[PDB]
């Protein structure tokens, strides 16, 4: 079926949120749109790092931009991505609510397998973005910056699990080592 | 200089450790599969359906004939029953489309009895 | 069932061990037992503090040896109710006593 | 012999009235709590601080490999002594795998505490 | 480095190491775009591979197929 | 399966099907030679590939060919003991 | 004519008077990992002492004895050993899974040794072993690599192809396709275009004749 | 004079190259494993043969396997 890959042979619903077919299509609308908004927030959190629009190089980049970008801004976009959520709706004859018509000249007239694939590749990418993207954001809110910054200045293992790597080559921050090291790790 | 080692902190694990680990796991299922290596073991479903998509195609539906390529086999019959004829030993009952049919027919059920597995 | 005979059986035990605890961090503050409880390491039970310390405190081998007498005991209807309520309410008190020492 | 004979059918893999849970539990309890040992005593930062905690992270490795090689063999041998009745193959032997790598964990962190406590 | 040649001992060879690293981030991390580029087509190429030549396409799929002129005039040639 | 082919320079001594080990070997009636019989090899699934045929075939070259193909091993050619593939 | 025995499966048949007296050991076949198993039933006139296959040594009852073993291969061996012991009244059997028992031995009563009629040769080749097709010569054909499959017809095809294509100064070179001729296949008779493709090869020959005598 | 009909080409001989037909079992035996039954007076036995209600191992590469032949290939009469 859809969203059922080669690790897991048969659905993961360990809870059994969904009982019914109407609760199980609620479902997948739901996951689907937040698998969407978690890729794009995960890409959001990666390419500022790398360069920032013109314009837009005062603004402070993670969870500081919610402060630092003016109210006027947010209420601007919110109030964009409002008008997509209210004035777009469903193609007619779609693939159901969480289909839209952006891109279907893709998918039409393909090979049902290959549908599922793709639509399988959406929302196994949506989930590991969600899970990126919940990280990317209590790592920033935990210690103060974005991870991609603090990860440059710390490296993979910073201030929280340092101390287990502490003794280790090329990571070496121990009390009284030759070498620092810390900041390569 | 070395600042550079955080990338290394992150890709030699991932690629030395983790790669590695998740190929050989991932080896190991593809080994149970119905087609683990259909191109090298005898008796699957992929490559018999591949060989019926050969002979399906007008080309090569009868490219594995060994007797493939005779134009016109009546007149090449008719030529072979001349010379018999003309070669025929005195009193002899052997006729060429008999003699032909027994030479194409053999007795050999155990070649390739692993086609059943597949069909 | 099965699953419920043995979260009977679970809950009656950690009713009981609830109750024993509950006893166990409200007597010492009240009154301590006396006669070096370590001789050999000269250690007395007004010394020994009242709590999650007591682990640190007293001997790993004095904890060992309590676990092996309990290894040994374990190995080897109106009263009921009442017995189930009061054993709810210790597991009830004996949580939030353990929580707040750790938190505090 | 009588004795032998009782000690495999009481072991956690055969004994009678036991869930796959509960198999997989105890199973990785004990080897969780064993596993973290060689770590914490004999690994390269056993004269650190921090050796127990270092043992109990290879530990829960350990415990996370074993596991997912269980899961392999589930998913390829499929295992149906465990299943229940009219249910998926190897779904016993599975989540008797998933419970053994929660004991495993649970074990190891077990020891690691009683070793921190009690020095 | 702690040499352990006879020759390096002795002439006094030297590996000099530069201050600063001669890549920064955002050229490795270029690079490492290009290289996802490739490892993208590369499973596609390993994909095609291990499938081979389909020849049912021809009942099922689009067009009607096509021949290169040059292909054609190439048959017609021969080898 | 191994292959185990019978040519016509048979001529018919017995000696493989006597050496076969599984029985995979049997003289048949035949007029090709003075023996008048030539050994068949119909239980060729057993074959296990030792070549004790080849080895007590007389002819200047063997009568009776044994092609070995490992691709095709099934259990009985494999001579399988502790493991059953049936 | 011949009739099968009934040979109970040997999980079934735990003590029998069948079974002779031998010493057991761990050569037996694993009932736990196999099911597959096949028996050895025959018939002695006295208690002749012999050694099993699998492991140690044995005494056959005088009377009916019957054993169980894994493979043919040991059934077999021990059936020769009877033999020479002069015990020709033996059979062998195979034993599935589900109990079906197959008579397997003397397949048709006779030892294969002894000729006997309604027998015909199986995988028998009519040449000898150098007789066969040239591996190369019959390439992706049916037998692609095994040149000891092919049929006598075909191996005396590609003989003769092969002693005709040494005669490379007259070998009819294949016209090479107008590849601007195609149609599609919905776009007459078998004969008719036989016919037709005959005329177009008697005139590229015409031509070639035509293209070659100019300059020679 | 061989009873046995080749499936795939008739002309042939049968594969099996056999001559008597298989004998089937008035009640075909069940799937069983060898486990420990409880006495219950206290006594245990070790290879006690209990039924299996299916496969012992569920396993595609298992349960494919029917035993007619070497690659299941026998015909009906195998059975
Ligand atoms: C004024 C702006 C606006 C409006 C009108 C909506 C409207 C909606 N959003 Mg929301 N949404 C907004 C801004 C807005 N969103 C923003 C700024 C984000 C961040 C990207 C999201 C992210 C978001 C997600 C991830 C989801 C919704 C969902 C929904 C729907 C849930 C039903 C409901 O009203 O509650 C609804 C169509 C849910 C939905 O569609 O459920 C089916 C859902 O899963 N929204
Ligand atoms: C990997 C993630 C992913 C995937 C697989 C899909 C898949 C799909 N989306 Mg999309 N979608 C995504 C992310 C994804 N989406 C995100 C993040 C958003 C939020 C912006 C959306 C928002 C969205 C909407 C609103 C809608 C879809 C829909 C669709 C369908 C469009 C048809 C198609 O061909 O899409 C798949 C196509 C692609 C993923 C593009 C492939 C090309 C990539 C980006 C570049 C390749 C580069 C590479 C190096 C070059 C290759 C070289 C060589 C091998 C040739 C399809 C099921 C529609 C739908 O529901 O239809 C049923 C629809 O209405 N999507
Ligand atoms: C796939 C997504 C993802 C990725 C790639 C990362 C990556 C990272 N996280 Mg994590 N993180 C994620 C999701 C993710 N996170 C999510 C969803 C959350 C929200 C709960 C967090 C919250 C979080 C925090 C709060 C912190 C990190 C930290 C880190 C960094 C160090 C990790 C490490 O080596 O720890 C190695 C740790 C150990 C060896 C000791 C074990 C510690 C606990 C007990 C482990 C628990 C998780 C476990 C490993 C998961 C097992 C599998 C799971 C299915 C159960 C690293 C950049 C740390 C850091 O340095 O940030 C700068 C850090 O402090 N992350
Ligand atoms: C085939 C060429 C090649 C080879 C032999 C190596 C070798 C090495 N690289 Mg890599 N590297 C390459 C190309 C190559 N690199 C390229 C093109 C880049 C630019 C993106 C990098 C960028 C890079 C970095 C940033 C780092 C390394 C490092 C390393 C070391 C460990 C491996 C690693 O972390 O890879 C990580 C690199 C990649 C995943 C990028 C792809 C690498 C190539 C193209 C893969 C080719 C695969 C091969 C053809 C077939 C494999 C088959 C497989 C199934 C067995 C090792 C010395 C580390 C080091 O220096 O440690 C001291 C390190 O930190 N490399
Ligand atoms: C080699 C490293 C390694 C490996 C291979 C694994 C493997 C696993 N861990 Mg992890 N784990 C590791 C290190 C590792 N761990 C470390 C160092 C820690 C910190 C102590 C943890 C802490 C941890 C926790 C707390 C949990 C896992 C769990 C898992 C499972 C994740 C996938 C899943 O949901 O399966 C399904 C099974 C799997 C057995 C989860 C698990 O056991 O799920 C059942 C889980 O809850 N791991
Ligand atoms: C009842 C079981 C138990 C007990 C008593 C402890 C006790 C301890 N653990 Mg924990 N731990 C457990 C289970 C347990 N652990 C399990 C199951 C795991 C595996 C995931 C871990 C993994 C773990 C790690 C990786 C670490 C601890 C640490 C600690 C210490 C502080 C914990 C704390 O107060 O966190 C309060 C917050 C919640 C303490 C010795 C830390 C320590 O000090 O290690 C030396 C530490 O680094 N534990
Ligand atoms: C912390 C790090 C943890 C990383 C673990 C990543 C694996 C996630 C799988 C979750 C399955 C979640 C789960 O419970 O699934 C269980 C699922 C059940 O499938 P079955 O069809 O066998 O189940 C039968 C049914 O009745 C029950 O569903 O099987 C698998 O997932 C098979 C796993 C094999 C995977 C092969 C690849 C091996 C990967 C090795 C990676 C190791 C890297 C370590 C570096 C040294
Ligand atoms: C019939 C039946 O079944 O019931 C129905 C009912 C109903 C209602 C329909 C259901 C539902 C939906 C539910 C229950 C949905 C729940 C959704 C939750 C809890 C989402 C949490 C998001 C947390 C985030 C983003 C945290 C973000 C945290 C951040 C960014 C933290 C950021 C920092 O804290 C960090 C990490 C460190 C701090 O020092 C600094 C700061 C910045 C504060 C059901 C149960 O499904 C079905
Ligand atoms: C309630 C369970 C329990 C039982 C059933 C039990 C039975 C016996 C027996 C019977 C066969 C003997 C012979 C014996 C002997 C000693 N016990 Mg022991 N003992 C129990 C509990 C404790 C605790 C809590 C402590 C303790 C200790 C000692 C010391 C050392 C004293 C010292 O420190 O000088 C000695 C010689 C203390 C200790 O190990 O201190 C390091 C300590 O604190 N025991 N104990
Ligand atoms: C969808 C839609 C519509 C729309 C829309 C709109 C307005 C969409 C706008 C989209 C927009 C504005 C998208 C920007 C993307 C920017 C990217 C990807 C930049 C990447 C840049 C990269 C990857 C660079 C990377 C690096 O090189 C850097 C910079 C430094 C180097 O060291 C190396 C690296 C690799 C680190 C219509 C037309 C209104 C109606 C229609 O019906 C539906
Ligand atoms: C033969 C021999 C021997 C052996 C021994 C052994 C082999 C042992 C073992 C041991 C072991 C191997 C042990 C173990 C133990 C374990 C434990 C004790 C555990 C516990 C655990 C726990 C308690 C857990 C819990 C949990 C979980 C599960 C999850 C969640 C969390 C928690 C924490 C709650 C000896 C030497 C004697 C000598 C003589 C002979
Ligand atoms: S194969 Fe050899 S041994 Fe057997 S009959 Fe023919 S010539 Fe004699
Ligand atoms: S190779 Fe061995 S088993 Fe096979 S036919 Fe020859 S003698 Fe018999």
């Amino acid at each position: 079926a859809v969203g059922v890959c080669l690790p897991l042979t048969d659905k993961f619903d360990p809870l059994n949120l969904a009982s019914t077919d109407e609760k199980l299509e609620r479902y997948t609308q739901v996951e689907i749109k937040h698998g969407r908004v978690a890729m794009i927030a995960v890409v959001g959190y990666i390419m500022p790092e790398i360069f920032r629009f013109p314009g837009c190089e005062s603004f402070q980049h993670g969870l500081a931009a919610l402060e630092s970008i003016p109210l006027e801004g947010w209420v601007q976009l919110a109030a964009l991505v409002g008008a997509h959520e209210v004035l777009v709706k469903p193609r007619a004859g779609g693939l159901g609510t969480s289909d839209f018509g952006l891109g279907t000249e893709l998918l039409d007239g393909i090979e049902e397998p290959e549908l599922e694939r793709k639509l399988t590749a959406e929302r196994n990418n949506g989930r590991l973005a969600m899970v990126a993207i919940m990280g990317l954001m209590v790592q920033d809110g935990m210690f103060g910056e974005p991870p991609l910054s603090y990860m440059s200045k710390n490296g993979w293992w910073g201030e929280g699990v340092q101390y287990f790597v502490q003794h280790l080559n090329n990571c070496q921050s121990f009390s009284g080592s030759f070498v620092d090291n810390a900041g390569v790790c | 200089y070395g600042d550079n080692r955080k990338w290394s902190a992150v890709l030699v694990p991932l690629t030395t450790l983790v790669f590695p680990a998740v190929a050989m796991g991932s080896f190991v299922l593809y080994s149970f599969q119905e087609d683990a290596f259909w191109r090298l073991v005898p008796g699957t479903k992929r490559a018999a359906e591949a060989e019926k998509a050969w002979r399906e195609h007008p080309l090569f539906k009868d490219s594995k004939d060994p007797m493939f390529g005779l134009l016109n086999p009546d007149d090449y019959e008719k030529g072979l029953e001349e010379a018999w004829e003309r070669a025929k030993p005195a009193g002899s009952t052997v006729t060429v489309k008999d003699k032909l049919k027994q030479l194409s027919k053999q007795d050999s059920p155990h070649w390739e009895s692993w086609r059943s597995l597949s069909a | 069932s099965e699953t419920f005979r043995r979260r009977r059986i679970s809950e009656i035990k950690n009713g009981r061990v609830a109750m024993i605890a509950c006893m166990g961090y409200i007597a010492p503050e009240y009154f301590r037992w006396p006669g070096y409880c370590s001789p050999s390491t000269d250690l007395k039970f007004a010394d020994i503090p009242n709590g999650i310390q007591a682990l640190y405190k007293m001997p790993a081998e004095a904890w060992a040896q309590i676990g092996v007498f309990i290894a040994f005991l374990e190995l080897f209807r109106r009263g009921l109710e009442a017995e189930i309520n009061n054993g709810r309410l210790a597991m009830v008190a004996i949580t939030g006593m353990i929580s707040q020492n750790a938190f505090f | 012999g009588r004795f032998s004979k009782q000690f495999l059918a009481n072991l956690a893999f055969y004994r009678d009235g036991l869930k796959p849970w509960q198999r997989g539990l105890e199973i990785g309890m004990a080897h969780g709590y064993f596993l973290i040992g060689p770590f914490t005593s004999l690994g390269p930062l056993r004269n650190t601080p921090e050796a127990a905690t270092v043992g109990l992270l290879c530990g829960c490795a350990i415990v996370g490999l074993v596991s997912i090689g269980g899961l392999i063999f589930g998913s390829t041998i499929k295992p149906t002594r465990f299943d229940k009745e009219g249910d998926k193959p190897a779904s016993g032997f599975i989540e008797m795998i998933n419970w053994h790598a929660i004991g495993g964990l649970g074990g190891a962190g077990f020891a690691h505490a009683l070793i921190t406590v009690f020095g | 480095r702690v040499p352990g040649g006879k020759r390096t001992k002795e002439l006094g060879l030297v590996v000099p190491i530069p201050e600063e690293d001669g890549l920064t981030d955002g050229q490795i991390a270029a690079l490492f775009v290009v290289a996802l580029v490739v490892l993208i087509a590369a499973v596609d190429l390993a994909r095609s591979l291990y499938f081979g030549l389909q020849p049912n396409k021809f009942k099922t799929a689009k067009g009607k197929g096509s021949i290169t002129p040059f292909m054609k005039r190439l048959i017609e040639n021969g080898f | 399966s191994h292959a185990v082919k019978i040519y016509d320079t048979c001529i018919g001594c017995t000696l493989c099907v006597r050496a076969c080990p599984t029985d995979v070997l049997e003289m048949v009636p035949a007029t090709v030679n003075a023996a008048k019989q030539v050994a068949s090899s119909p239980r060729v699934e057993d074959c296990v590939g030792c070549k004790r045929c080849e080895t007590a075939c007389p002819t200047d070259f063997l009568s009776i060919r044994v092609y070995l193909q490992e691709n095709e091993e099934t259990q009985y050619s494999l001579g399988l003991d502790l493991a059953d593939w049936s | 004519e011949i009739v099968v025995e009934s040979i109970p499966r040997p999980e079934d048949l735990l003590e029998s008077p069948k079974f002779p007296m031998f010493e057991g050991s761990t050569g037996g076949y694993m009932s736990r990992s196999t099911r597959e198993r096949h028996a050895i039933t025959w018939t002695a006139k006295d208690q002749n002492k012999f050694e099993m296959p699998t492991g140690g040594f044995a005494i056959m009852n005088k009377g009916e004895n019957l054993c169980y073993f894994r493979k043919k291969e040991q059934c077999i061996s021990l059936g020769k050993q009877l033999r020479k012991m002069k015990i020709e009244n033996y059979k062998i059997y195979r034993l599935k899974k589900d109990g079906t028992v197959i008579f397997m031995h003397p397949a048709d009563g006779v030892f294969p040794e002894k000729v006997n009629k309604g027998r015909v040769q199986v995988n028998g080749r009519p040449f000898t072993i150098r007789g066969n097709p040239q591996q190369s010569e019959l390439k992706w054909t049916k037998y692609h690599m095994k040149s000891y499959e092919a049929d006598p017809l075909t191996t005396l095809f590609i003989k003769a192809r092969v002693m005709a294509f040494q005669d490379i100064p007259n070998l009819f070179a294949l016209p090479q396709p107008n590849m601007e001729e195609m149609v599609p296949v919905e776009e007459y008779t078998k004969q008719e275009y036989t016919t037709r493709l005959m005329e177009a090869l008697k005139r590229v020959q015409d031509d070639r004749k035509a293209k070659e005598a100019k300059s020679l | 004079s061989s009873k046995w009909v080749n499936p795939e080409d008739p002309e042939m001989s049968h594969p099996s190259g056999l001559y008597v037909l298989p004998l089937k079992p008035a009640k075909p035996q069940e799937n069983y494993i060898y486990t420990w039954k409880k006495g219950e007076d206290g006594s245990i036995e070790d290879y006690v043969k209990t039924p299996f209600k299916g496969p012992e191992r569920a396993a595609d590469y298992y349960t494919q396997r029917k035993g007619n032949g070497a690659w299941d290939h026998w015909g009906p009469q195998g059975e």
